[PDB]
């Protein structure tokens, strides 16, 4: 029971390892479930930044579309040309398996 | 029945060693001697005060080295194999002093590569040499059939490395002891009743054609007493095992829809391997792998501005507009009922097509008005290749008159 | 008792080993609990990184059809083409079996 | 769930193209028999029938 004893110390020594740290005691990249952790992090932080920038471009966007009701006739920005949405529509199937 | 004191094993082998290629030689083809491998070891084979009576032989160098050289040279490494036995065989049946010494073969072994690893060219290399043993085993006296890896034919077998699987496991060793020692005590050969999967034969060609629509399509030729197979598509680069099954049909297809599931969008690429499955015991045979890109026509135009067109009589008229230079479009109709059904599939020499009302109630069974939702699809078409260039799709209704 | 208590020993050393490691002792892939709640993690990562795409893309579309409402007679992208938008409904049906 | 949220923007693409378009040809997917296999399923997936 002790020599057993020896590999969950060692196991848990990984776990302390883990952080501090990204590689474990032979060097290899930690990979286990704090690894997968530290990954859904990663995309959360991008989320957050990603989340600010389009609610920020929500209220230039707005001061256009009162401008084109009202001001018809004005030539919309290349933006939202019929060529650029495009590939935003092809690229929005392929993403969720649309097609 | 004798004591296991009584039986003595030795090592003779030696590291990557051929009778007729390898590092060490076992055996000289300009004149029939033994290589500098066997050589080294004659001195200590006579001086062991008993003379052998069983040689055991697993896997020959030779079908390592005809994985890289070209198939044209296989029929001429086969004849210096069979020759170099024969002659290495009736050099020690006299000098060693074992008047009936018999040479025992263990079945050749295959190579992989990866995790789900498709198996590499070895499988079709390793056959040759598997279907030459056997005949070496059963139409000649001297030369018999040990015994085959368990499970030679499943990649689990060899699981020695993460990748580029060559070696065994530790438990393929005992798996495989056993049944040669069998063999040995009971002097009964395998060469009299080969396993299922040694009849199974991988099929002769492997490609892949990508349709008008961005959906590719598996192709290989069918083999008589042959009803199922076997297939394994995989990821392209990270290598990762993508679907698996049993076809009753020598055809597969990729649908658009599981592409955009493993990637984020169709792809030219592909890696794909498939065999053929014994359904009756469930035996797996030798598998053919493709990799690279799938046969396509991108070289050519997409047809472009679809339009279908009701006419007051009641008949369709498509149109469409591209280049007339290469003015061959393949037209391809389907029905709404149900959306695989095909109404008419040709070839075309003209950018419009009339679909007269008087067979559009034929194909749906009615009586007056014919189709109003038409599911229509066109592609340009290269007579001199066949190939199909992706083309434009306009389905269901057609613009009222 | 001991003899029970090496076994529980070697299991706990498992569910260790879950973290900072993808694979068992013997060298097998996990695949218990810890295994299941890992692709949960990777489904979620995937879920928010397409999240911030759709809604990113409603201001674009948002763009074109307060255009279309007041220029009518332009002509739309064709990804809102009736084929087009036939793969995407066809999917749909087969995705939460309608048909 | 991720699907549905973006087939919204296609859907909804189109539907502001019937009301100031009116004539043009609805999709076969939104035919009057393709919706009868969606309205049976759901009668039979929640017990209603």
């Amino acid at each position: 029971l002790t020599t057993e004893q020896i590999n969950m110390t060692k196991e848990q020594k990984e776990a302390q390892r883990a952080q501090t740290s990204d590689t474990r005691t032979d060097g290899t990249r930690v990979a286990g479930s704090v690894g997968k952790q530290k990954e859904l992090y990663d995309q959360q932080i991008t989320s957050y930044k990603r989340d600010a920038e389009v609610k920020a471009a929500k209220l230039f966007t707005d001061a256009w579309v009162t401008q084109k009701t009202i001001d018809e006739g004005l030539s919309p920005p290349n933006g939202f040309t019929n060529s650029s949405l495009d590939s935003i529509l092809t690229a929005l199937k392929n993403n969720n398996a649309l097609g | 029945g004798l004591r296991p004191i009584q039986v003595m094993p030795v090592n003779v082998a030696a590291d990557s060693a051929g009778m007729t290629v390898g590092t060490h030689k076992w055996w000289n083809t300009s004149s029939n001697s033994p290589g500098d491998a066997l050589l080294a070891i004659n001195d200590m084979v006579k001086g062991l005060g008993v003379k052998p009576d069983y040689f055991i032989e697993a896997n020959p160098w030779e079908t390592m080295y005809m994985k890289d050289v070209n198939s044209s040279t296989w029929p001429a490494l086969m004849t210096a194999f069979e020759s170099s036995n024969k002659a290495m065989l009736a050099w020690m049946r006299t000098n060693w002093g074992n008047p009936n010494l018999e040479i025992w073969f263990q079945g050749a072994t295959t190579v992989w590569f990866g995790v789900a690893p498709p198996n590499d060219l070895n499988s079709e290399a390793t056959v040759t040499v598997r279907d030459k043993q056997i005949q070496m085993a059963t139409a000649n006296i001297g030369f018999k059939l040990g015994s085959f890896v368990p499970g030679s034919n499943l990649y689990t077998a060899y699981r020695n490395v993460e990748s580029s699987w060559i070696y065994y496991t530790v438990e393929a060793f005992h798996a495989t002891a056993i049944e040669l020692g069998e063999a040995l005590a009971l002097n009964i050969n395998r060469a009299t009743n080969p396993p299922d999967w040694s009849y199974l034969r991988p099929p002769a060609n492997l490609q892949g054609r990508k349709l008008a629509t961005r959906d590719i399509k598996m192709t290989w030729d069918n083999r008589a007493g042959i009803t199922h197979w076997k297939y394994a598509n995989r990821h392209v680069t990270t290598g990762a095992e993508i679907s698996s099954g049993i076809l009753t049909s020598p055809e597969y297809v990729f649908t658009l829809n599981d592409q955009q599931n493993a990637y984020n969008g169709d792809t030219l690429n592909m890696s794909f391997s498939v065999s053929e499955y014994a359904a009756d015991s469930g035996a797996v045979g030798a598998s053919s792998s493709f990799v690279g890109v799938v046969q396509n026509g991108s070289y050519m135009q997409t047809p472009t501005q679809l339009k279908a067109a009701k006419q007051l009589n009641g008949d369709i008229i498509f149109t469409w507009v591209g280049r007339p230079s290469w003015q061959h479009f393949w037209v391809v109709n389907t029905s709404v009922n149900d959306s695989k059904t095909v109404i008419f599939s040709k070839e075309w020499s003209s950018e419009s097509l009339t679909w007269t009302v008087a067979e559009q109630n034929e194909f749906y069974g009615l009586e007056e008005g014919g189709a109003t939702h038409v599911i229509f699809m066109v592609s340009e078409y290269d007579p001199s290749n066949g190939l199909v260039s992706i083309g434009a799709q306009v389905t269901g209704q057609a613009e009222q008159p």
